[PDB]
């Protein structure tokens, strides 16, 4: 690396990356609606007897 | 005067009961009624139809 290496490229350093001692950094959370919801396939109908 | 058995027959509708008048309700407003189970149980006139 010392010797045969003649020029090198540096760029800042990827927020992709993250050490194994910052894994708490990773923690995030996610909400799930209730299971007991239940989603509507019909229509409404509009109607009067006058 | 024809002595029916529970004659379906009055000389003419009530204008009071037990002190109070008979509450008459037309029918197209009957028809749309979704609190018909509470009306019923003190007895009203349908009018406003044949």
């Amino acid at each position: 690396s010392k010797m045969n290496v003649s020029y090198r490229l540096y760029i800042k350093t990827p927020a992709c990356l993250l050490p194994l001692s910052d894994y708490m950094r990773a923690q995030h959370d996610y909400v799930s609606p209730s299971s007991s919801r239940v989603y509507i396939k019909d229509p409404a109908v509009v109607y009067t007897r006058s | 005067r024809f002595g029916f058995r529970d004659s379906p027959f009055c000389t003419s509708l009530p204008r009071t009961i037990m002190g109070n008048d008979v509450r008459r309700i037309s029918y197209n407003v009957f028809s749309m009624m979704e609190d018909i189970d509470d009306v019923i149980s003190e007895g009203f006139i349908l009018y406003d139809a044949y």
